[PDB]
């Protein structure tokens, strides 16, 4: 909402400077978005009158004019194509200071003496109209300072209104606030009833009184629509960001911006048998004044005649019913439309107007009549004509009525953290035009004025009090709490814990978009239909991810293309699996690595990362809550991964996730030349651990035995290690695979597994006989289960 | 992490919810009527008529109010989504929302909480300003400003919003507004991170360039 | 054809923390989450902070060389973390909400008792603190700590620094796990806190005792040997 | 009852490396946490701190527990060799605690973080090199700790 401060101050003057007013406005809940001067600075410019013009005898593009300042006649040489006798213009006398340090001096232009200059709006920084001289009203006061006359000592304040302050969508609304804020007299425009000159009316029917409980209509005969909108109105509208279009629209707009009442004028000749305020028929067609052809719905209120719809009630007029050049007679409209009935209606047709906005936000239900009289007077002043009587059709039953609210002083003290005096409370609420009647000790019955649509509860009253008292003047307290000692279980691996572990283990944390390209989704999840957005921002951001991998891989190659060799990234976030019916939204921890195993350094080996580097990272995470043993890495397969280098991770047979090298074919497709290692873990299956259960420490020495085992190249190492543990007896304290050999010294389809077996008895020393005995049973077990051999 | 720590040290529980939400939890339960412009496809990402990507973490606070009776002290950090994006705004971002519902909560309590949080967060005894604003879920409501003592490039800045929980919001989630009062607050994580670390362009957050990331080790 | 098996991963894996450290972290967390500040002080303390300020008279048996380690006539190794709570009471005015974990020393040792050990002590001093407040605090702490809705018993006991005082038992037919009490008027008075305006409660517990209960540790001597075979069990 | 409190949101500064943080970093970096007695044997004290008079107890529990430590090194080294003698090859330990420096008049009681390592650089494994630990392995551990609060550049190894 934009406005001229001068015009506001003509209703309620705060008696403080501009800066003070703009500051306070935001502090009371009307945030100022801009405060700008209406024009540039200048002095010595008065209203001048061109008495005569003559053709300059030595330059055809120039004229020799006689101009009066109401005190004296000066010869001014002018080259503007519009300079003519009778014209009221800004006369810059000798000595006048114009913008950008332009001082008017004496001149002898092509042998002719000039005692001043006549100006354009551009020259004065009034408008950008340099086409010619700023033509002032025929009735301008000759000699008066142009800044005084054109009200140039002014600013335009723009307020970013909140949806609850629809009442502030006018100068009337804004001036009421200022009067409340500053406890100053409010002087509203006195609107005298315009007396009917004739008896011509048009009947008005309220076919939908619940959607329009009040409608006012007036016949204005023999209007001259060729006449121009006066400057004061153009300036007031302009200073509110309303561009002048035609005299009749300008006044209905002016009345709206001045008082808050949106109004509409029809060409009386386009009204067949009077007005019918009714709902549209399903598929009723109406062409708007902007040319748009709307196909209406039964839920939409229209202003119609006895033949057809004329306008979409409170939003926009029709082309046919509206004023044209041929218009000689008017039918003025000022009505109240219910906010609930109008909510979202303009939007549903892809429309938004100053009228639709004010009606949706709320228009004072009692205002139509003052607005009607005001617009009548302005129409007669601007375009003439003869007014008939006002036809008021009202439905008392459907008029908005808010029940009085009881405000308790204790409730204000409680909420504000301090008591307010009864006199202060009454003063403040009455300033906002609320009706405050005492209802015993520290209680009142308060009534809501017709312009306010946000007040129905006791808390809304407290809000108003806090707002005008000053939010920053209110006390500061910290909330009381009966708090008890508490904690989460000890044996759990939380995500903040895991993140820091990954950090320590050389990972950088990435955050990628949850919605990816469906084509990317298809690469990592082939037969799966993603959960696809109905209104995606772009089509390459349409699919909800079922893996953090496409996004991580994409961030990895983003870096690779940016001169990065070693990219170690991790992300945590939701996975979206299935369609709405059955959708699983699971938190995942995923990681992606590439490049050298170690950073470049004098002390570091130049080996590239592999599977087993990523494996250690997963192991470290999986052991974070002392439950590593609960997990198993089984040879598995995943479409995004290399089938020869993929591990399916399980806990009690349930799937934890996957670990593996990104599939070489996927890499080809993505133009990725480096091997990439991925892992993804379902956080729900990682968080639980086990509390340490102490096992007694032996006072006796441990015994170690090393075994070199020849096995088929394809038999899994963990299958052998599991068999060894099962056959080692009760005293085995440690089992270590310290080497794997797949060389020339043995068969090309076999491998040697060098294992270290440690035993410790808790109550004595172990003898060589029993240990050799246990060792042979391990071997025997591996001979029968894997056809193993000692090297 | 930092925002959570300011409250978890004082009894606030960290609450999480789903990112794919329903219109009841995301809008209706928060006093946002069916005809409200926030619900439109110009601002909200939809799957169907009822299912969407959450516009805030407020639904988490709703799910908490339904699950338990007061006292409630929660902080809700999370990924949130908005349709109307380009520069200055991303389709995905992070925010932390707060909720305290007890027997005798005031606007003075809210001011104290917010002012001390900001002081704690920015590690300065900075000036805090409360400006009246509006939200369907809170009444009274405020936009919170702090001085430019943390720059606009390393005299006030809007950093967060808050307000007293609306009676209808409590009522809808079986909390009696006569017995229980409450306050809520909201803030954008990226905005805060930008203020803290001197990050100029918001788009650096989702590119994951190592040259950006490495600077926060 | 570039297939591989699922052998162990390469490199270094994580170590772990000491069971006492895990236990102290856990005890602190139960209180820090509800406004308690972690307070630390020196291990080499004076007579005043360690005894006098705590209503322990000069002739009291706790002061003797049979229980307390001394450097000279007034300087000692602290017998408790209570001096830290004293230094806090001197430095500031109420409210005070602190937890004081730390190394403490006792002369009379062998088995069941070590010359050095760890304990966490608590202190809350405000305007209207009661014994009901203390019971609530302790009962909820123990349930939080042992992750069970266990039965808590308060038995009347004695301490020079508290009145009334209690020994706190939990089931498993009961086990004494900690002590507490309402701060003695003389203790506050000595540290310029008016006992008419301010009330307070304090509590004390042994970290090793708690760790032993939690982890099933039989012998208290395992805690200071640092055998990797012991330590490794708390990864 | 549960005591009422007017509590305000608060936090410690962001850019700081706290001891619980450092402990977890050393855990991730392959260290086991030890806790050793603050009072050591005067002879051991002399080995690590030549020329200084320890702050000695008047009534020590034993004579080999008479000296207040001026370093956590004698205690860590002793726990390391305790393990070495108990069939351990790779011992990676750290401790945090007070050091006692000077006599009563002027005594400094400072919190220290100390670490001690021996054996193979890596644990025994099929994929791991059999090199023994050296200076530069411990150096990386110190570097990682020193960089924990983004201030690595502030430190110099001379
Ligand atoms: C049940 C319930 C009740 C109230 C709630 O109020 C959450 C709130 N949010 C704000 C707010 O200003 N939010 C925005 C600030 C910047 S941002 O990141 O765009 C989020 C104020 S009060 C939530 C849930
Ligand atoms: C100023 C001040 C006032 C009062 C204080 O009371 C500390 C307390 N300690 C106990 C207690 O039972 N302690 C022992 C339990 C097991 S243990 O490890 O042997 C220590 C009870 S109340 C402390 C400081």
């Amino acid at each position: 909402m934009k406005f001229s401060e001068k015009w506001l101050r003509s209703w309620a003057n705060p008696q403080v400077s501009h800066d003070e007013l703009v500051a306070r406005l935001s502090m009371v809940g009307l945030e100022v978005d801009a405060d700008l001067p209406v024009a540039g600075a200048f002095s010595g410019v008065v209203v001048g009158e061109v008495l005569s013009t003559e053709q300059h005898p030595d330059a055809d593009k120039l004229r020799v004019c006689q101009v009066s300042n109401g005190s004296e006649t000066f010869q001014v040489v002018c080259g503007a194509p519009n300079v003519r006798a009778g014209l009221k213009i800004p006369f810059a006398m000798i000595g006048a200071e114009l913008p950008d340090d332009f001082k008017i001096k004496k001149a002898k232009l092509r042998g002719v003496e000039s005692f001043g200059m006549l100006c354009s709006a551009k020259e004065l920084q009034i408008s950008e109209e340099n086409a010619g001289l700023l033509e002032l009203p025929a009735d301008a006061p000759v000699g008066q300072d142009v800044r005084t006359y054109l009200e140039l000592a002014d600013y335009t304040i723009e307020v970013g209104l909140t949806p609850n302050r629809g009442d502030c969508l006018s100068l009337a609304g804004l001036a009421r606030e200022v009067s409340a804020i500053y406890d100053v007299p409010l002087a509203p425009v006195a609107v005298d009833a315009v007396a009917a000159q004739h008896d011509e009316t048009r009947p008005v029917e309220l076919a939908a009184p619940a959607a329009c409980p009040r409608y006012l209509g007036r016949v204005i005969r023999n209007v001259d629509l060729s006449r121009p909108t006066p400057l004061w109105m153009v300036e007031r509208l302009r200073r509110s960001d309303i561009r002048s279009i035609d005299p009749v629209v300008d006044v209905t707009n002016y009345v709206m911006i001045e008082l808050g009442q949106p109004m509409h004028a029809f060409d009386l000749a386009e009204i067949n048998g009077g007005v019918r305020v009714r709902m549209a028929e399903d598929g009723e067609k109406l062409v708007l004044l902007d040319g748009q052809e709307i196909t209406l719905r039964a839920d939409t209120l229209v202003i119609a005649d006895h033949q057809r719809a004329l306008a979409i009630a409170g939003v926009m007029g029709g082309e046919h019913s509206g004023v044209s050049d041929s218009t000689r007679d008017l039918f003025l409209e000022a009505a109240f439309f219910d906010t609930i009935a109008l909510a979202g209606k303009a939007r549903s047709y892809g429309l938004h107007t100053d009228s639709s906005h004010r009606f949706e936000r709320g228009v004072d239900s009692q205002l139509a009549r003052k607005a009607m009289e005001r617009a009548t007077r302005l129409i007669l002043d601007i375009v003439g004509g003869e007014p008939g009587p006002i036809v008021e059709q009202v439905s008392e039953a459907h008029l908005p009525k808010v029940a009085p609210i009881t405000l308790r002083a204790e409730r204000v003290t409680q909420m504000l953290g301090m008591p307010l005096d009864a006199a202060e409370i009454v003063r403040l609420l009455q300033a906002l035009e609320l009706t405050v009647v005492a209802d015993g000790e520290g209680q009142w019955s308060v009534g809501v004025p017709s312009h306010r649509f946000d007040i129905s509860l006791e808390v809304d009253l407290i809000e108003e009090l806090a707002r005008l008292y000053g939010y920053n003047r209110l006390p500061v307290r910290y909330p009381q709490a009966r708090l008890a000692p508490n904690n989460k279980p000890e044996a759990r691996a939380a995500l903040p814990l895991l993140r820091r572990l990954l950090v320590a283990r050389g990972y950088q944390e990435a955050i990628t978009f949850s919605f990816i390209d469906p084509a990317l989704f298809e690469l990592f999840d082939p037969g799966t239909q993603p959960l696809t957005l109905a209104n995606p921002i772009s089509a390459d951001m349409a699919a909800m991810r079922s893996s953090l991998w496409p996004g991580l891989v994409k961030a990895l190659q983003h870096n690779l293309n940016r001169q990065q060799s070693r990219v170690r990234l991790f992300e945590s976030g939701l996975r979206f699996v299935g369609q709405l019916e059955g959708l699983k939204q699971e938190a995942m921890l995923a990681g992606a690595i590439c490049g050298k195993r170690l950073p470049e350094g004098w002390a570091n080996g130049r080996d590239g990362v592999d599977f087993f580097d990523a494996k250690a990272d997963v192991e470290a995470v999986l052991a974070s809550a002392g439950a590593l043993g609960d997990f198993s890495f089984v040879p598995g397969e995943h479409p995004a991964l290399h089938p020869g280098q993929t591990a399916r991770i399980e806990r009690e047979g349930r799937l934890v996730g996957y670990l593996g090298a990104l599939h070489p074919e996927l890499a080809k497709k993505l133009d990725l030349e480096q091997p990439v290692f991925l892992f993804e873990l379902l956080l729900a299956e990682v968080v639980d651990g086990h509390l340490p259960k102490f096992r007694e420490l032996s006072r006796f020495p441990e015994v170690r035995r090393d075994l070199a085992l020849l096995v088929d190249q394809d038999v899994p190492a963990q299958d052998i290690l599991t068999q060894i543990r099962a056959a080692a007896g009760e005293w085995l304290t440690d089992l270590r695979l310290f080497d794997v050999y797949h060389g020339k010294g043995i068969d090309p389809h076999r491998k040697s597994l060098a294992v270290g077996l440690t035993w410790q008895h808790p109550s004595r020393t172990l003898n060589d006989d029993e240990v050799n005995s246990t060792t042979q049973n391990i071997v025997t077990s591996l001979e029968e289960r894997f056809n193993a051999t000692l090297r | 992490e930092r925002i959570e720590q300011c409250f978890s040290r004082i009894g606030y529980e960290v609450a999480e919810g789903p990112e794919v939400e329903d219109d009841y939890h995301n809008f209706e339960a928060l006093n946002i009527p069916g005809h409200h412009p926030a619900r439109a496809m110009h601002d909200t990402f939809y799957f169907n008529a009822n299912m969407l990507l959450r516009t805030h973490t407020s639904p988490v606070q709703v799910r908490t109010m339904e699950s338990q009776q007061p006292p409630i002290r929660i902080v809700c950090p999370g990924r949130v989504y908005r349709c109307d994006s380009d520069l200055t705004h991303s389709p995905m971002f992070h925010q932390v929302e707060g909720l305290l519902v007890d027997e005798g909560v005031s606007f003075a309590d809210l001011k104290g909480t917010i002012e001390e949080f900001l002081r704690a967060f920015f590690e300065k005894q900075l000036e805090v300003r409360f400006r009246p604003s509006f939200f369907p879920f809170t009444e009274p409501s405020a936009e919170v400003d702090i001085q430019c003592v943390i720059c606009s490039g390393n005299g006030w800045l809007e950093v967060m919003g808050c307000g007293m929980v609306h009676p209808n919001v409590l009522r809808m989630s079986n909390i009696d507004p006569e017995k229980f009062q409450g306050f809520a607050f909201g803030m954008g994580a990226e905005r805060l991170a930008m203020l803290r670390y001197g990050v100029n362009d918001l788009r650096l957050f989702f590119d994951n360039d190592l040259r950006f990331l490495g600077q926060f080790r | 054809e570039r297939i591989d098996v699922t052998l162990p991963g390469r490199g270094q894996l994580s170590g772990g923390l000491h069971p006492v450290t895990r236990t102290l972290e856990r005890i602190e967390q139960c209180f820090s989450r509800i406004g308690y500040e972690v307070a630390e002080g020196p291990e080499v303390e004076d007579d005043y902070h360690n005894f006098e300020a705590l209503n322990i008279p000069g002739h009291h048996p706790a002061r003797a060389m049979h229980d307390t380690f001394y450097f000279n006539a007034n300087m000692l190794l602290r017998t408790h973390t209570s001096p830290v709570q004293v230094r806090t009471m001197e430095s500031q005015q109420p409210p005070i909400r602190i937890v004081c974990p730390g190394r403490v020393y006792r002369c009379d040792s062998d088995l069941t008792h070590s010359p050095m050990f760890h304990q966490v002590e608590g202190l809350l001093v405000d305007e209207g603190v009661s014994f009901a407040d203390l019971k609530g605090t302790i009962e909820e702490f123990l349930r939080a700590f042992f992750e069970k809705q266990l039965e808590v018993r308060f038995r009347p006991s004695f301490f020079p620094f508290t009145e009334p005082s209690a020994e706190v038992d939990i089931q498993c037919g009961w086990l004494e796990v900690m002590g507490c009490g309402m701060v003695h008027p003389n203790v506050l008075r000595m540290s310029n806190i008016d006992p008419e305006k301010f009330q307070g409660f304090a509590f004390g517990m042994g970290a090793e005792r708690l760790a032993m209960l939690r982890y099933g540790v039989n012998d208290l001597r395992l805690f200071f040997d640092n055998d990797l075979r012991f330590l490794g069990q708390f990864r």
